[PDB]
Protein backbone atom coordinates (compact mmCIF):
# COMPACT_ATOMS: atom_id res chain seq x y z
CA UNK A 1 0.00 0.00 0.00
CA UNK A 2 1.51 3.06 -1.66
CA UNK A 3 0.87 5.90 0.89
CA UNK A 4 -1.75 8.81 -1.22
CA UNK A 5 -2.59 11.83 0.04
CA UNK A 6 -5.81 14.13 -1.60
CA UNK A 7 -6.28 17.36 -1.94
CA UNK A 8 -9.79 19.14 -2.79
CA UNK A 9 -10.01 21.23 -5.97
CA UNK A 10 -12.05 23.40 -4.17
CA UNK A 11 -9.23 24.26 -1.40
CA UNK A 12 -8.39 27.85 -0.99
CA UNK A 13 -6.04 29.67 1.33
CA UNK A 14 -7.28 32.72 2.70
CA UNK A 15 -3.93 34.23 3.38
CA UNK A 16 -2.15 33.45 0.26
CA UNK A 17 -0.20 36.36 -1.12
CA UNK A 18 2.92 36.47 -3.04
CA UNK A 19 6.55 37.76 -2.46
CA UNK A 20 7.62 40.04 -5.58
CA UNK A 21 10.08 38.29 -7.53
CA UNK A 22 14.20 38.71 -7.90
CA UNK A 23 16.05 37.61 -10.66
CA UNK A 24 19.09 36.38 -8.80
CA UNK A 25 20.86 34.18 -12.28
CA UNK A 26 20.61 33.74 -15.90
CA UNK A 27 21.82 30.77 -18.49
CA UNK A 28 22.07 31.00 -22.24
CA UNK A 29 21.25 27.62 -23.90
CA UNK A 30 23.58 26.59 -27.10
CA UNK A 31 22.11 24.24 -30.01
CA UNK A 32 24.73 21.83 -28.16
CA UNK A 33 22.53 21.72 -25.13
CA UNK A 34 25.16 23.33 -22.80
CA UNK A 35 24.41 25.89 -20.20
CA UNK A 36 26.38 29.20 -19.78
CA UNK A 37 26.23 32.12 -17.16
CA UNK A 38 26.44 34.91 -20.03
CA UNK A 39 23.38 36.56 -22.37
CA UNK A 40 24.48 35.21 -26.07
CA UNK A 41 21.49 33.89 -26.39
CA UNK A 42 19.36 37.48 -25.28
CA UNK A 43 17.99 39.20 -28.25
CA UNK A 44 16.51 42.96 -28.38
CA UNK A 45 12.87 43.51 -28.93
CA UNK A 46 12.11 45.49 -32.65
CA UNK A 47 9.04 46.15 -34.56
CA UNK A 48 7.89 49.08 -36.08
CA UNK A 49 3.99 49.44 -37.91
CA UNK A 50 5.61 49.68 -41.60
CA UNK A 51 6.63 45.69 -40.71
CA UNK A 52 3.11 45.30 -39.32
CA UNK A 53 1.41 46.74 -43.22
CA UNK A 54 3.23 44.71 -44.96
CA UNK A 55 1.54 41.61 -44.23
CA UNK A 56 3.92 39.34 -42.98
CA UNK A 57 3.31 35.49 -43.40
CA UNK A 58 4.48 33.04 -40.71
CA UNK A 59 4.23 29.88 -42.28
CA UNK A 60 7.38 30.25 -44.76
CA UNK A 61 10.20 28.68 -43.87
CA UNK A 62 8.06 25.54 -41.54
CA UNK A 63 10.14 23.18 -43.95
CA UNK A 64 13.48 23.64 -42.12
CA UNK A 65 12.34 23.98 -39.04
CA UNK A 66 14.17 22.18 -36.16
CA UNK A 67 12.59 20.74 -33.05
CA UNK A 68 14.40 19.63 -29.78
CA UNK A 69 14.21 16.87 -27.35
CA UNK A 70 11.28 17.29 -24.90
CA UNK A 71 13.40 15.30 -22.33
CA UNK A 72 16.29 17.63 -23.00
CA UNK A 73 14.30 20.31 -22.62
CA UNK A 74 12.70 19.54 -19.28
CA UNK A 75 16.20 18.31 -17.63
CA UNK A 76 16.94 20.65 -14.65
CA UNK A 77 20.41 21.03 -15.70
CA UNK A 78 20.42 24.61 -16.28
CA UNK A 79 18.87 25.59 -12.61
CA UNK A 80 20.94 23.28 -10.91
CA UNK A 81 23.95 24.66 -12.84
CA UNK A 82 22.85 28.26 -11.96
CA UNK A 83 22.00 26.77 -8.17
CA UNK A 84 25.65 25.99 -7.50
CA UNK A 85 27.03 28.56 -8.55
CA UNK A 86 25.17 31.25 -6.67
CA UNK A 87 26.10 28.23 -4.05
CA UNK A 88 29.72 28.33 -4.63
CA UNK A 89 29.92 32.34 -4.59
CA UNK A 90 28.11 32.61 -1.64
CA UNK A 91 29.64 29.84 0.12
CA UNK A 92 26.46 28.40 1.75
CA UNK A 93 23.16 26.57 1.39
CA UNK A 94 20.29 28.93 -0.26
CA UNK A 95 16.91 29.13 2.11
CA UNK A 96 14.87 28.23 -1.28
CA UNK A 97 12.31 25.17 -0.80
CA UNK A 98 11.22 23.92 -3.98
CA UNK A 99 12.86 24.22 -7.17
CA UNK A 100 11.32 23.63 -10.63
CA UNK A 101 10.43 24.93 -14.31
CA UNK A 102 7.57 27.64 -14.99
CA UNK A 103 5.62 25.81 -16.63
CA UNK A 104 4.99 23.25 -13.88
CA UNK A 105 3.82 25.67 -11.96
CA UNK A 106 2.13 27.78 -14.56
CA UNK A 107 0.22 23.98 -15.29
CA UNK A 108 -0.61 23.34 -12.01
CA UNK A 109 -1.59 26.93 -10.58
CA UNK A 110 -4.36 27.07 -13.54
CA UNK A 111 -6.25 23.84 -12.57
CA UNK A 112 -8.78 25.19 -11.01
CA UNK A 113 -10.29 26.83 -14.12
CA UNK A 114 -7.64 25.34 -16.82
CA UNK A 115 -7.23 21.97 -16.50
CA UNK A 116 -7.78 20.26 -19.68
CA UNK A 117 -4.49 18.53 -20.30
CA UNK A 118 -3.09 15.58 -18.19
CA UNK A 119 0.56 15.31 -16.88
CA UNK A 120 2.93 13.42 -14.09
CA UNK A 121 5.05 14.97 -12.07
CA UNK A 122 8.20 13.96 -10.23
CA UNK A 123 8.87 15.18 -6.55
CA UNK A 124 12.69 14.46 -5.27
CA UNK A 125 13.25 15.47 -1.81
CA UNK A 126 16.71 15.47 -1.83
CA UNK A 127 19.02 17.82 0.94
CA UNK A 128 15.91 19.26 2.16
CA UNK A 129 14.61 20.81 -1.02
CA UNK A 130 11.75 19.18 -3.44
CA UNK A 131 12.68 19.27 -6.80
CA UNK A 132 10.44 19.63 -9.69
CA UNK A 133 9.96 17.46 -13.27
CA UNK A 134 7.63 16.09 -15.32
CA UNK A 135 7.61 12.09 -15.28
CA UNK A 136 10.08 11.24 -17.85
CA UNK A 137 8.21 8.14 -18.81
CA UNK A 138 5.06 10.66 -19.16
CA UNK A 139 7.63 12.43 -21.34
CA UNK A 140 8.27 9.80 -23.93
CA UNK A 141 4.12 9.29 -24.08
CA UNK A 142 3.60 12.60 -24.67
CA UNK A 143 6.60 12.51 -26.95
CA UNK A 144 4.59 9.50 -28.92
CA UNK A 145 1.24 11.34 -29.01
CA UNK A 146 2.91 14.42 -30.40
CA UNK A 147 4.31 12.83 -33.24
CA UNK A 148 0.87 11.29 -33.78
CA UNK A 149 -0.69 14.97 -33.47
CA UNK A 150 -1.16 15.83 -36.68
CA UNK A 151 0.60 18.88 -38.42
CA UNK A 152 -1.38 21.85 -38.08
CA UNK A 153 -0.52 21.84 -34.19
CA UNK A 154 2.96 21.90 -35.67
CA UNK A 155 2.39 24.92 -37.98
CA UNK A 156 0.89 26.78 -35.34
CA UNK A 157 3.77 26.11 -33.04
CA UNK A 158 6.23 27.39 -35.47
CA UNK A 159 3.82 30.33 -36.37
CA UNK A 160 4.96 31.23 -32.90
CA UNK A 161 8.40 30.99 -33.05
CA UNK A 162 8.16 32.93 -36.49
CA UNK A 163 6.69 35.71 -35.26
CA UNK A 164 9.41 35.81 -32.32
CA UNK A 165 12.18 35.46 -34.75
CA UNK A 166 10.71 38.25 -37.21
CA UNK A 167 10.85 41.07 -34.13
CA UNK A 168 13.77 40.46 -32.17
CA UNK A 169 17.73 41.25 -33.02
CA UNK A 170 20.72 39.82 -31.89
CA UNK A 171 22.09 43.10 -30.65
CA UNK A 172 20.73 46.34 -29.70
CA UNK A 173 19.19 48.44 -32.47
CA UNK A 174 22.56 51.18 -32.40
CA UNK A 175 25.19 48.01 -33.01
CA UNK A 176 23.04 46.33 -35.45
CA UNK A 177 23.47 46.73 -39.48
CA UNK A 178 21.12 46.63 -41.82
CA UNK A 179 22.33 43.49 -43.55
CA UNK A 180 20.84 41.50 -40.30
CA UNK A 181 18.34 43.64 -39.69
CA UNK A 182 16.76 42.63 -43.03
CA UNK A 183 17.68 39.38 -43.03
CA UNK A 184 15.06 37.99 -40.11
CA UNK A 185 13.26 36.16 -42.93
CA UNK A 186 15.86 34.23 -44.08
CA UNK A 187 16.93 32.85 -40.47
CA UNK A 188 16.93 29.22 -39.82
CA UNK A 189 14.18 28.70 -36.77
CA UNK A 190 14.64 26.69 -34.31
CA UNK A 191 13.15 25.69 -30.51
CA UNK A 192 16.34 24.91 -28.90
CA UNK A 193 18.54 28.08 -28.99
CA UNK A 194 16.64 30.09 -26.04
CA UNK A 195 17.48 32.33 -23.15
CA UNK A 196 16.18 31.74 -19.39
CA UNK A 197 16.42 33.17 -16.53
CA UNK A 198 16.33 31.89 -12.59
CA UNK A 199 14.24 33.95 -10.37
CA UNK A 200 13.59 33.70 -6.31
CA UNK A 201 9.92 33.87 -4.87
CA UNK A 202 7.48 31.75 -3.42
CA UNK A 203 4.21 32.15 -1.84
CA UNK A 204 3.11 32.33 2.17
CA UNK A 205 6.56 31.82 3.97
CA UNK A 206 8.28 29.37 1.60
CA UNK A 207 10.95 30.30 -0.48
CA UNK A 208 10.69 29.36 -4.31
CA UNK A 209 13.35 29.03 -6.71
CA UNK A 210 11.87 28.92 -10.46
CA UNK A 211 13.34 29.59 -14.04
CA UNK A 212 11.25 30.15 -17.27
CA UNK A 213 11.94 31.61 -21.11
CA UNK A 214 12.07 34.73 -22.07
CA UNK A 215 11.63 35.71 -25.07
CA UNK A 216 13.69 39.29 -25.27
CA UNK A 217 14.32 42.49 -23.18
CA UNK A 218 12.12 45.46 -24.64
CA UNK A 219 15.12 47.80 -25.79
CA UNK A 220 18.74 47.12 -23.76
CA UNK A 221 19.68 44.86 -20.34
CA UNK A 222 18.79 46.88 -17.13
CA UNK A 223 21.55 45.61 -14.90
CA UNK A 224 20.12 46.91 -12.28
CA UNK A 225 16.80 45.53 -12.76
CA UNK A 226 16.75 43.10 -15.54
CA UNK A 227 12.79 42.17 -14.51
CA UNK A 228 11.60 45.25 -15.46
CA UNK A 229 12.48 45.42 -19.79
CA UNK A 230 11.75 41.87 -20.17
CA UNK A 231 8.56 41.03 -22.76
CA UNK A 232 7.33 37.81 -23.78
CA UNK A 233 5.56 37.13 -27.52
CA UNK A 234 2.53 35.25 -28.18
CA UNK A 235 0.42 34.33 -31.18
CA UNK A 236 -3.30 33.82 -31.46
CA UNK A 237 -5.60 33.64 -34.37
CA UNK A 238 -7.63 36.69 -35.41
CA UNK A 239 -11.15 37.25 -32.89
CA UNK A 240 -14.36 37.89 -34.72
CA UNK A 241 -17.10 36.77 -32.49
CA UNK A 242 -17.90 36.61 -29.15
CA UNK A 243 -17.05 32.70 -28.60
CA UNK A 244 -13.70 34.37 -30.21
CA UNK A 245 -13.51 36.07 -27.53
CA UNK A 246 -14.36 33.76 -24.63
CA UNK A 247 -11.43 31.75 -26.07
CA UNK A 248 -9.14 34.86 -26.50
CA UNK A 249 -10.41 35.31 -22.64
CA UNK A 250 -8.88 31.85 -21.85
CA UNK A 251 -5.62 32.22 -23.70
CA UNK A 252 -5.22 35.57 -21.53
CA UNK A 253 -6.01 33.65 -18.58
CA UNK A 254 -3.21 30.90 -18.96
CA UNK A 255 -0.79 33.79 -20.12
CA UNK A 256 -0.87 35.87 -17.20
CA UNK A 257 -0.28 32.94 -14.79
CA UNK A 258 2.45 32.10 -17.70
CA UNK A 259 3.73 35.34 -16.94
CA UNK A 260 2.38 36.34 -13.52
CA UNK A 261 4.85 33.48 -12.11
CA UNK A 262 7.59 35.46 -13.05
CA UNK A 263 6.43 38.99 -12.91
CA UNK A 264 7.13 39.91 -16.31
CA UNK A 265 5.25 43.52 -17.05
CA UNK A 266 4.04 43.51 -20.44
CA UNK A 267 2.53 40.91 -22.58
CA UNK A 268 2.37 41.51 -26.57
CA UNK A 269 0.25 39.35 -29.18
CA UNK A 270 0.62 38.72 -32.70
CA UNK A 271 -3.00 38.12 -34.31
CA UNK A 272 -2.80 36.09 -37.29
CA UNK A 273 -5.45 34.76 -39.34
CA UNK A 274 -6.02 31.21 -40.41
CA UNK A 275 -3.22 31.99 -43.70
CA UNK A 276 -0.72 32.42 -41.24
CA UNK A 277 -0.71 36.23 -42.14
CA UNK A 278 0.31 38.60 -39.35
CA UNK A 279 -2.94 41.13 -39.26
CA UNK A 280 -2.74 43.10 -35.86
CA UNK A 281 -0.28 43.13 -32.72
CA UNK A 282 -1.48 45.12 -29.60
CA UNK A 283 0.17 44.80 -25.79
CA UNK A 284 -0.95 44.44 -22.61
CA UNK A 285 0.15 44.89 -18.79
CA UNK A 286 0.28 42.11 -16.42
CA UNK A 287 -1.05 43.89 -13.28
CA UNK A 288 -3.93 45.44 -16.22
CA UNK A 289 -4.82 41.79 -17.03
CA UNK A 290 -7.34 41.01 -14.57
CA UNK A 291 -8.83 44.38 -14.24
CA UNK A 292 -9.21 44.04 -17.84
CA UNK A 293 -11.05 41.02 -18.08
CA UNK A 294 -13.50 41.71 -15.09
CA UNK A 295 -14.46 44.88 -16.65
CA UNK A 296 -15.90 43.96 -20.12
CA UNK A 297 -18.44 45.82 -22.06
CA UNK A 298 -19.93 43.07 -23.94
CA UNK A 299 -20.65 40.56 -20.77
CA UNK A 300 -20.21 42.51 -17.58
CA UNK A 301 -20.26 40.36 -15.03
CA UNK A 302 -21.97 37.10 -15.27
CA UNK A 303 -20.39 35.84 -12.08
CA UNK A 304 -18.51 37.97 -9.52
CA UNK A 305 -16.08 34.72 -8.58
CA UNK A 306 -12.50 36.35 -9.50
CA UNK A 307 -11.15 33.42 -10.82
CA UNK A 308 -7.51 34.97 -10.41
CA UNK A 309 -7.84 35.64 -6.73
CA UNK A 310 -9.11 31.86 -6.26
CA UNK A 311 -5.99 30.57 -8.41
CA UNK A 312 -4.14 32.54 -6.14
CA UNK A 313 -5.75 30.95 -2.94
CA UNK A 314 -5.36 27.42 -4.57
CA UNK A 315 -2.04 27.56 -5.54
CA UNK A 316 -1.09 28.52 -1.92
CA UNK A 317 -2.98 25.62 -0.71
CA UNK A 318 -0.99 23.47 -2.84
CA UNK A 319 2.24 24.86 -1.99
CA UNK A 320 1.34 24.02 1.74
CA UNK A 321 0.55 20.95 0.33
CA UNK A 322 3.84 19.90 -1.10
CA UNK A 323 5.67 21.43 2.36
CA UNK A 324 3.95 19.43 4.48
CA UNK A 325 3.15 15.89 2.79
CA UNK A 326 6.42 15.34 2.07
CA UNK A 327 9.65 14.86 4.82
CA UNK A 328 13.44 14.43 3.59
CA UNK A 329 14.42 11.45 1.13
CA UNK A 330 11.03 10.58 0.13
CA UNK A 331 9.89 10.69 -3.20
CA UNK A 332 6.26 11.00 -4.46
CA UNK A 333 4.74 10.36 -7.45
CA UNK A 334 2.56 13.55 -8.67
CA UNK A 335 -0.28 13.24 -11.43
CA UNK A 336 -3.80 14.69 -12.63
CA UNK A 337 -6.40 12.33 -14.27
CA UNK A 338 -8.62 14.39 -16.64
CA UNK A 339 -11.75 11.61 -15.86
CA UNK A 340 -11.16 12.91 -12.14
CA UNK A 341 -12.93 16.84 -12.10
CA UNK A 342 -12.71 16.19 -8.64
CA UNK A 343 -9.27 16.83 -6.81
CA UNK A 344 -5.80 15.88 -7.06
CA UNK A 345 -3.80 12.68 -6.34
CA UNK A 346 -0.64 13.11 -4.95
CA UNK A 347 1.04 9.04 -4.20
CA UNK A 348 4.75 8.21 -2.86
CA UNK A 349 6.91 5.79 -4.56
CA UNK A 350 8.22 2.31 -2.43
CA UNK A 351 10.36 0.60 -5.16
CA UNK A 352 13.89 1.03 -4.66
CA UNK A 353 15.13 0.54 -7.97
CA UNK A 354 11.95 2.98 -9.23
CA UNK A 355 13.23 5.61 -6.77
CA UNK A 356 16.68 5.19 -7.81
CA UNK A 357 16.65 5.26 -11.68
CA UNK A 358 13.81 8.39 -10.75
CA UNK A 359 16.19 10.24 -8.41
CA UNK A 360 19.16 9.73 -11.11
CA UNK A 361 17.31 10.62 -13.81
CA UNK A 362 15.97 13.95 -12.32
CA UNK A 363 19.32 14.77 -10.66
CA UNK A 364 22.99 15.08 -12.41
CA UNK A 365 25.60 13.37 -10.42
CA UNK A 366 28.07 15.98 -10.34
CA UNK A 367 25.11 18.37 -8.38
CA UNK A 368 24.75 15.39 -5.80
CA UNK A 369 28.82 14.64 -5.41
CA UNK A 370 29.05 18.96 -5.53
CA UNK A 371 26.23 19.08 -2.99
CA UNK A 372 28.41 16.76 -0.41
CA UNK A 373 31.11 18.42 -0.86
CA UNK A 374 29.43 21.43 0.48
CA UNK A 375 27.87 19.36 3.12
CA UNK A 376 31.71 18.66 4.15
CA UNK A 377 32.80 21.65 4.12
CA UNK A 378 30.25 23.22 6.05
CA UNK A 379 31.42 20.66 8.73
CA UNK A 380 35.25 21.93 7.21
CA UNK A 381 34.95 25.58 8.34
CA UNK B 1 1.08 20.87 -69.91
CA UNK B 2 2.45 17.51 -71.22
CA UNK B 3 5.78 16.06 -69.22
CA UNK B 4 9.34 15.96 -70.84
CA UNK B 5 13.22 15.61 -69.87
CA UNK B 6 14.23 19.08 -71.72
CA UNK B 7 11.67 21.42 -69.45
CA UNK B 8 12.84 19.38 -66.17
CA UNK B 9 16.18 20.16 -67.04
CA UNK B 10 15.53 24.08 -68.32
CA UNK B 11 13.97 24.10 -64.42
CA UNK B 12 16.84 22.38 -62.72
CA UNK B 13 18.57 24.59 -64.61
CA UNK B 14 16.25 27.69 -63.01
CA UNK B 15 16.62 27.34 -59.65
CA UNK B 16 17.78 30.23 -57.45
CA UNK B 17 18.42 30.53 -53.75
CA UNK B 18 15.05 32.15 -53.47
CA UNK B 19 11.93 30.35 -52.09
CA UNK B 20 9.94 30.72 -54.54
CA UNK B 21 11.67 29.73 -57.07
CA UNK B 22 12.10 26.47 -55.13
CA UNK B 23 8.31 25.53 -54.56
CA UNK B 24 7.18 26.24 -58.28
CA UNK B 25 9.65 24.01 -59.48
CA UNK B 26 8.43 21.45 -56.15
CA UNK B 27 5.02 21.98 -57.62
CA UNK B 28 5.75 21.22 -61.15
CA UNK B 29 7.35 17.88 -59.76
CA UNK B 30 4.10 17.19 -58.27
CA UNK B 31 2.27 17.98 -61.12
CA UNK B 32 3.81 15.30 -63.01
CA UNK B 33 4.29 12.31 -60.47
CA UNK B 34 3.31 9.62 -62.78
CA UNK B 35 6.75 10.15 -64.93
CA UNK B 36 8.56 10.12 -61.14
CA UNK B 37 11.42 7.80 -62.36
CA UNK B 38 12.72 10.15 -64.95
CA UNK B 39 12.16 13.27 -62.81
CA UNK B 40 14.57 11.70 -60.23
CA UNK B 41 16.87 10.91 -62.68
CA UNK B 42 17.23 14.37 -64.49
CA UNK B 43 17.50 15.38 -60.91
CA UNK B 44 20.55 13.23 -59.94
CA UNK B 45 22.50 14.15 -63.49
CA UNK B 46 21.92 17.61 -62.99
CA UNK B 47 23.10 17.66 -59.50
CA UNK B 48 26.40 15.32 -60.43
CA UNK B 49 26.42 18.12 -63.28
CA UNK B 50 26.12 21.00 -61.07
CA UNK B 51 28.76 22.98 -59.35
CA UNK B 52 27.71 26.03 -57.09
CA UNK B 53 23.62 25.33 -57.22
CA UNK B 54 23.65 22.51 -55.03
CA UNK B 55 22.30 23.56 -51.87
CA UNK B 56 19.63 25.08 -53.74
CA UNK B 57 18.74 21.44 -54.96
CA UNK B 58 19.23 19.76 -51.54
CA UNK B 59 16.43 22.33 -50.37
CA UNK B 60 14.10 21.39 -53.42
CA UNK B 61 14.74 17.91 -52.75
CA UNK B 62 14.10 18.51 -49.19
CA UNK B 63 10.70 20.38 -49.44
CA UNK B 64 9.65 17.72 -52.20
CA UNK B 65 10.11 14.91 -49.38
CA UNK B 66 7.97 17.07 -47.25
CA UNK B 67 4.84 17.64 -49.22
CA UNK B 68 5.21 14.03 -50.72
CA UNK B 69 4.60 12.86 -47.08
CA UNK B 70 2.11 15.65 -46.71
CA UNK B 71 0.63 14.22 -49.98
CA UNK B 72 0.92 10.43 -48.93
CA UNK B 73 3.75 9.83 -51.82
CA UNK B 74 5.61 6.94 -50.91
CA UNK B 75 7.21 6.21 -53.69
CA UNK B 76 9.19 9.06 -53.65
CA UNK B 77 11.12 8.79 -50.34
CA UNK B 78 12.65 6.04 -51.37
CA UNK B 79 12.59 7.00 -55.16
CA UNK B 80 15.44 9.63 -54.13
CA UNK B 81 16.96 7.96 -51.25
CA UNK B 82 17.80 5.27 -54.46
CA UNK B 83 20.47 8.04 -55.43
CA UNK B 84 20.67 10.34 -52.52
CA UNK B 85 23.84 8.69 -50.32
CA UNK B 86 26.10 8.69 -53.99
CA UNK B 87 24.92 12.56 -54.55
CA UNK B 88 25.83 13.02 -51.38
CA UNK B 89 29.07 11.25 -52.22
CA UNK B 90 29.56 13.77 -55.51
CA UNK B 91 28.17 16.89 -53.77
CA UNK B 92 30.76 16.97 -50.26
CA UNK B 93 34.00 17.45 -52.08
CA UNK B 94 33.31 20.56 -53.75
CA UNK B 95 31.32 22.36 -51.62
CA UNK B 96 32.66 25.17 -48.66
CA UNK B 97 32.35 25.12 -45.00
CA UNK B 98 29.44 27.26 -44.08
CA UNK B 99 27.64 24.55 -46.90
CA UNK B 100 28.91 21.69 -45.03
CA UNK B 101 27.79 23.48 -41.77
CA UNK B 102 24.36 23.81 -43.33
CA UNK B 103 23.77 20.52 -44.71
CA UNK B 104 24.81 18.88 -41.77
CA UNK B 105 22.07 21.21 -40.41
CA UNK B 106 19.45 20.20 -43.12
CA UNK B 107 21.01 16.19 -42.54
CA UNK B 108 19.47 16.78 -38.42
CA UNK B 109 16.17 18.16 -40.11
CA UNK B 110 15.83 15.30 -41.89
CA UNK B 111 16.54 13.02 -39.10
CA UNK B 112 14.82 14.36 -36.41
CA UNK B 113 11.59 14.87 -38.98
CA UNK B 114 11.07 10.75 -38.89
CA UNK B 115 11.33 11.25 -42.83
CA UNK B 116 13.60 8.58 -43.25
CA UNK B 117 14.37 4.64 -41.84
CA UNK B 118 17.10 4.04 -40.02
CA UNK B 119 19.58 2.39 -42.15
CA UNK B 120 18.81 5.36 -44.67
CA UNK B 121 19.67 7.65 -41.69
CA UNK B 122 22.99 5.85 -40.90
CA UNK B 123 23.79 5.33 -44.56
CA UNK B 124 23.40 9.82 -44.54
CA UNK B 125 25.51 10.39 -42.37
CA UNK B 126 28.13 7.79 -43.32
CA UNK B 127 27.41 9.98 -47.17
CA UNK B 128 28.56 13.26 -44.80
CA UNK B 129 31.73 11.63 -43.27
CA UNK B 130 30.98 12.65 -40.06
Amino acid sequence: MSKEKILPLAARSKKAMLRQPKQVAYFSRDLNYKTHPDRSNLSYYYLPDGDIDNSIDLSVGSKHFLLGDSVELSKLDPILLALKEIEKESGAKTKDRIITWRGIMRKLLTLPYDSEEDFVLDVVSFDGQLFIQFNVPYLKSKDVQKQGDTEFHKKLQFSGYKFEKMATLPKPWPECTRKEIDSRAKSKCNNIEQYGAIVRTGISRIKILIGGAVACTADYYDENDPLSRYIELKTTRTINQYKDMIAFEKKLFRTWAQCFLLGIPKIIYGFRDDNCILRTVEEFSTNDIPLMVKNNPLNEQPKKENCYMSSINFYGAVVEWLNESVKDDQVWKLSYAKRNRQYLVLKEVTDENEKQQIVDSAIPAWFKEWRSELRNSEGNI
Amino acid sequence: MSYSKDIVLEKLASLEETQISIQSIGQWCLFHHRHAPETVAIWSEFVGSTQTKKLAGLYLANEIIQQSRAKRKTTFLDEFAKVLPSTLEQIYPSMISTHQAKLKRIIDVWSQRKIFDSNLIHRLYQSIQD
